[PDB]
RNA sequence: GAAGACAUUGUCAGGUGGGGAGUUUGGCUGGGGCGGCACAUCUGUUAAACGAUAACGCAGAUGUCCUAAGGGGGGCUCAUGGAGAACAGAAAUCUCCAGUAGAACAAAAGGGUAAAAGCCCCCUUGAUUUUGAUUUUCAGUGUGAAUACAAACCAUGAAAGUGUGGCCUAUCGAUCCUUUAGUCCCUCGGAAUUUGAGGCUAGAGGUGCCAGAAAAGUUACCACAGGGAUAACUGGCUUGUGGCAGUCAAGCGUUCAUAGCGACAUUGCUUUUUGAUUCUUCGAUGUCGGCUCUUCCUAUCAUACCGAAGCAGAAUUCGGUAA
RNA sequence: UUGACAUUGUGAAGAGA
RNA sequence: GUGAUUUCUGCCCAGUGCUCUGAAUGUCAAAGUGAAGAAAUUCAACCAAGCGCGGGUAAACGGCGGGAGUAACUAUGACU
RNA sequence: AGAACUGGCGAUGCGGGAUGAACCGAACGUAGAGUUAAGGUGCCGGAAUACACGCUCAUCAGACACCACAAAAGGUGUUAG
RNA sequence: GUCGAAUUUGGGUAUAGGGGCGAAAGACUAAUCGAACCAUCUAGUAGCUGGUUCCUGCCGAAGUUUCCCUCAGGAUAGCAGAAGCUCGUAUCAGUUUUAUGAGGUAAAGCGAAUGAUUAGAGGUUCCGGGGUCGACCUUGACCUAUUCUCAAACUUU
RNA sequence: CACGGACCAAGGAGUCUAACGUCUAUGCGAGUGUUUGGGUGUAAAACCCAUACGCGUAAUGAAAGUGAACGUAGGUUGGGG
């Protein structure tokens, strides 16, 4: 899919509930901290003797992941998060495309 | 070794009799690993006078 | 004498480490294995005119793709064919007439659509917010997908309207964790402010064995619990295959269908072939061949008596009663 | 096996961004 | 490892190993230093062996091909 | 081997099919008498070697569902058409 | 087979169970060895075999659904028993009748669509291509009305 | 032509426990439970009893919190007596 980087959508901001304009950027996850309680309960897990503990997974099958697009609100600034459906790819603010155009070159 | 079974030495693989992984050792081996040439810096037939 | 704050001893840290320790090494399956996916699904048919419905039944398909291939309005009408125009020819671009869809709608298939659902152009982001109900599957759980509303806020058009993604039937994902957005909210429990952390709601990162383990081999040195739910002899059904024999008589046999034969077809028998199957036996029916010995079968190699001959004789060949 | 820390005291030169 | 004597022991170091006073900054812990912080912490640099690179090594484990051309009948191919 | 509908067997004896899971008949407390089903009535064996019209003579005749097989093709045997 | 040496052998002594010892057979280590013997953890776990003790009376099944590292096992719904409770013909019903729907199988159809399929006859190409001649005949391609036979994944009916 | 059973006697297998579901009987009832303990005794009995505690009499949120009468504790339709 060729998404745009801008889109005017409904915004939940308790300041204005009304269609407003997005800047439309990507979701990419965050570098995931040592401090949250489930990474210094798993670090106490792994210590000492007996080698893993939990598990880790293999049998991955997917190909792809879904897309999630942060929608930013131009005026009242609150972010939203909507998703696509599956794509192997993606490109924001892409090229559209132009019907009864040579096949070029 | 070659000649034993696989419980009594790492050569003793059988079914035809040969060593089946290369007969040179490395020195930071181990205690029950270290049989054939051990340290070998190289191998074969010199003739070096 | 040598040696010297090195080394050694100590504790963490990185590397090496089948020498040693654990453990593991799918399912279905006309036995297992190999293949395959009938394991999560979709179209058509099997399916026996509601619904349901099986096999590793038949023909196919899915892990995608699309800022428009989504949303709205408007104009237009598509396959294809006939007759017509400089180079222009089978094939270029232009015209008229015909044209019920014979085209197109991402893809599998089926359905659906003609002042459209098709082609083309114009404007947009209903592929949005909120949160319940309903259908399919169903246990009437989950999940996926879908339908009709409500409450907002938008698009489109003169408008009535229609739009909560793709014309419909497929195109997918728990807990634990992490992560991002939301409410500016609660909690760190002697009391506070900041940093940090823990919550609530909603997404994402994935489990395709698709209701979602973290997993390589070998054993002829082997083991146990079981299994005739299950393979490897016999026996049983079946007889494709193998073996044996009919019928029709085109043809062969110089002549001449049938002395002796016999194509195309077609009806059979047999169980000394091989398969197919898996009923019996896995708390055990001794598994090849031979030797030895008995007896039975007849689809007769010989021998007794015959009929037929393309039987002069001789030899041979076909046949009958004959085991 | 390699690094560190500790056993670990006393001195001298001459070099590193 | 091979297995008296005799005779011979070819080619191959790309792989798997073994081995090397062989170029490197490429990667690379803990202690250590630097930056930011109210600190907890975050962020960097620097950095051991090892890996990575390079050399050797087959009486190390092991390997020694698929294709085609090519001499006057054919055939084969000393030849490419 | 595998589905559909119903009926059954399994879980169920009884009468019939000689024999028999599943067929036909019928389902079952203890008994008497009557009557029957399916199946039978020469003899084994309870019940007419009953009545009636034909057909059939087989040097393996035939004889009763499931059921314990036979086909094409022939017959101047005999029978009717 | 060997029999003057890698000979045979007494006794003393040494090596102990993931250990020993082995001129190598997984051999031997007290009739025990691809891990000894003894006791304990131990009544180890078993979706797997086997067994499971009196009588009568009444009722009476299932091998199916869905989910499961599920396929010799469970969960789940169904079938079944028990206990009853509220009521007293309220309501029903493996059935018909009448009224009113829905369906695309059997059959049927192919000089109806589609797809397949035998045979001639008529008519333009005056040919798509070559001949006969300094335009007539074959070949095909189309077209018109007919003809024989078909369909689980064709179809008006 | 599947397995156990040559024979006889004796022995020989759904138990107890802790926490529970439905149902039932009983006591008391917006309450209930004497038996941890104490009193007492004809002494493991029986008899008796303070303070507590448990569960119930309030729910709901993750949590800070908040916390059940508009109405004869409602309206319509059924309902035994
Ligand atoms: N040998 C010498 C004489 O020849 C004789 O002659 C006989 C042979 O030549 C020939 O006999 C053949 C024989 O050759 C062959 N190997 C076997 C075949 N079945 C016999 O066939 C003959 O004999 C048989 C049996 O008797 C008959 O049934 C048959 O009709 C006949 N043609 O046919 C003759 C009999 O018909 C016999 N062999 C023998 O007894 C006699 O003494
Ligand atoms: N004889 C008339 C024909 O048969 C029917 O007419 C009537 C009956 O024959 C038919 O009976 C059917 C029976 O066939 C079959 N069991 C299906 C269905 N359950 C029954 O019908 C009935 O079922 C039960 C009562 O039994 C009720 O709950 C249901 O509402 C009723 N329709 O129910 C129909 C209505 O009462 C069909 N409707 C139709 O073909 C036509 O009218
Ligand atoms: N529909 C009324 C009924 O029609 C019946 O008649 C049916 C047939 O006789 C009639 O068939 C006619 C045929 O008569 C006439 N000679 C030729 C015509 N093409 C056919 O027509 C019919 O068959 C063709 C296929 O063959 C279909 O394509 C067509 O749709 C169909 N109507 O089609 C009729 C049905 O549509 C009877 N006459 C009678 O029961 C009553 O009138
Ligand atoms: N035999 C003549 C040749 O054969 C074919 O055509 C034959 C047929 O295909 C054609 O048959 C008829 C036709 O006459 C009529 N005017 C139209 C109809 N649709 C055709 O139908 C044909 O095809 C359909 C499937 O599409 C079949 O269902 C049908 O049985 C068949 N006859 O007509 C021809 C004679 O029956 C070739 N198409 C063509 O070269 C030429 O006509
Ligand atoms: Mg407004
Ligand atoms: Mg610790
Ligand atoms: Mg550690
Ligand atoms: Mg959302
Ligand atoms: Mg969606
Ligand atoms: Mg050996
Ligand atoms: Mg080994
Ligand atoms: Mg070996
Ligand atoms: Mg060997
Ligand atoms: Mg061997
Ligand atoms: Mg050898
Ligand atoms: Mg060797
Ligand atoms: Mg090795
Ligand atoms: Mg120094
Ligand atoms: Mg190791
Ligand atoms: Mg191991
Ligand atoms: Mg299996
Ligand atoms: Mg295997
Ligand atoms: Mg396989
Ligand atoms: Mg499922
Ligand atoms: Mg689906
Ligand atoms: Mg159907
Ligand atoms: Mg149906
Ligand atoms: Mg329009
Ligand atoms: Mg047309
Ligand atoms: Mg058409
Ligand atoms: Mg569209
Ligand atoms: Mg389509
Ligand atoms: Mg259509
Ligand atoms: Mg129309
Ligand atoms: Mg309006
Ligand atoms: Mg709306
Ligand atoms: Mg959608
Ligand atoms: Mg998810
Ligand atoms: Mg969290
Ligand atoms: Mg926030
Ligand atoms: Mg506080
Ligand atoms: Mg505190
Ligand atoms: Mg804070
Ligand atoms: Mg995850
Ligand atoms: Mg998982
Ligand atoms: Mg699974
Ligand atoms: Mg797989
Ligand atoms: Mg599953
Ligand atoms: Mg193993
Ligand atoms: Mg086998
Ligand atoms: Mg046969
Ligand atoms: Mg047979
Ligand atoms: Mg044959
Ligand atoms: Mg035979
Ligand atoms: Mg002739
Ligand atoms: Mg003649
Ligand atoms: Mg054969
Ligand atoms: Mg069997
Ligand atoms: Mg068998
Ligand atoms: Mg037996
Ligand atoms: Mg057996
Ligand atoms: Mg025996
Ligand atoms: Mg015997
Ligand atoms: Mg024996
Ligand atoms: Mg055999
Ligand atoms: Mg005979
Ligand atoms: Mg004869
Ligand atoms: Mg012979
Ligand atoms: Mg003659
Ligand atoms: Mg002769
Ligand atoms: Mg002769
Ligand atoms: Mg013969
Ligand atoms: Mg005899
Ligand atoms: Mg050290
Ligand atoms: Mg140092
Ligand atoms: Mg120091
Ligand atoms: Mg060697
Ligand atoms: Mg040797
Ligand atoms: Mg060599
Ligand atoms: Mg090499
Ligand atoms: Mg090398
Ligand atoms: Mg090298
Ligand atoms: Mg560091
Ligand atoms: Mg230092
Ligand atoms: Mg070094
Ligand atoms: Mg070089
Ligand atoms: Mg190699
Ligand atoms: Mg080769
Ligand atoms: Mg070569
Ligand atoms: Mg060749
Ligand atoms: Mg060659
Ligand atoms: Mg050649
Ligand atoms: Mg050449
Ligand atoms: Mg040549
Ligand atoms: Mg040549
Ligand atoms: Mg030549
Ligand atoms: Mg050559
Ligand atoms: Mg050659
Ligand atoms: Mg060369
Ligand atoms: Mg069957
Ligand atoms: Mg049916
Ligand atoms: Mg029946
Ligand atoms: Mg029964
Ligand atoms: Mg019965
Ligand atoms: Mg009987
Ligand atoms: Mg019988
Ligand atoms: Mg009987
Ligand atoms: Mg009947
Ligand atoms: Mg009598
Ligand atoms: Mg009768
Ligand atoms: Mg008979
Ligand atoms: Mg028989
Ligand atoms: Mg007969
Ligand atoms: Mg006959
Ligand atoms: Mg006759
Ligand atoms: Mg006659
Ligand atoms: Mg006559
Ligand atoms: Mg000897
Ligand atoms: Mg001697
Ligand atoms: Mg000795
Ligand atoms: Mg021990
Ligand atoms: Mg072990
Ligand atoms: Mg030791
Ligand atoms: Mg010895
Ligand atoms: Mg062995
Ligand atoms: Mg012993
Ligand atoms: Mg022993
Ligand atoms: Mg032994
Ligand atoms: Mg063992
Ligand atoms: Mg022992
Ligand atoms: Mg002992
Ligand atoms: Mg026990
Ligand atoms: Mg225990
Ligand atoms: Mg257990
Ligand atoms: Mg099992
Ligand atoms: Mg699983
Ligand atoms: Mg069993
Ligand atoms: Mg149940
Ligand atoms: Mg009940
Ligand atoms: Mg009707
Ligand atoms: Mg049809
Ligand atoms: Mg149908
Ligand atoms: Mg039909
Ligand atoms: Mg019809
Ligand atoms: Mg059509
Ligand atoms: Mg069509
Ligand atoms: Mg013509
Ligand atoms: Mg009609
Ligand atoms: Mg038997
Ligand atoms: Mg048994
Ligand atoms: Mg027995
Ligand atoms: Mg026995
Ligand atoms: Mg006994
Ligand atoms: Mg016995
Ligand atoms: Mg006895
Ligand atoms: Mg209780
Ligand atoms: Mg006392
Ligand atoms: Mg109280
Ligand atoms: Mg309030
Ligand atoms: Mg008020
Ligand atoms: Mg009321
Ligand atoms: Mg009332
Ligand atoms: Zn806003």
């Amino acid at each position: 899919v060729n998404v745009p980087k801008t889109r005017k959508t409904y915004c939940k901001g308790k300041t204005c509930r009304k269609h407003t304009q997005h800047k439309v950027t990507q979701y990419k996850a965050g570098k995931a901290s040592l401090f949250a309680q489930g990474k210094r309960r798993y670090d106490r897990k792994q210590s000492g003797f007996g080698g893993q503990t939990k598990p880790v997974f293999h049998k991955k099958a997917k190909t792809t992941k879904k897309v999630v697009l942060r929608l930013e609100c131009v005026k009242c600034k609150t972010r939203a998060q909507l998703t696509l459906k599956r794509c192997k790819h993606f490109e924001l603010g892409g090229e559209k495309k132009q019907k009864g155009q040579a096949l070029q070159f | 070794g070659v000649a034993m079974n696989p419980v009594d030495h790492p050569h003793g693989g059988g079914n035809h009799q040969h060593i089946g992984k290369a007969s040179t050792i490395s020195r930071g081996a181990v205690s029950g690993q270290k049989a054939g040439l051990i340290a070998a810096r190289r191998t074969g037939l010199l003739r070096g006078s």
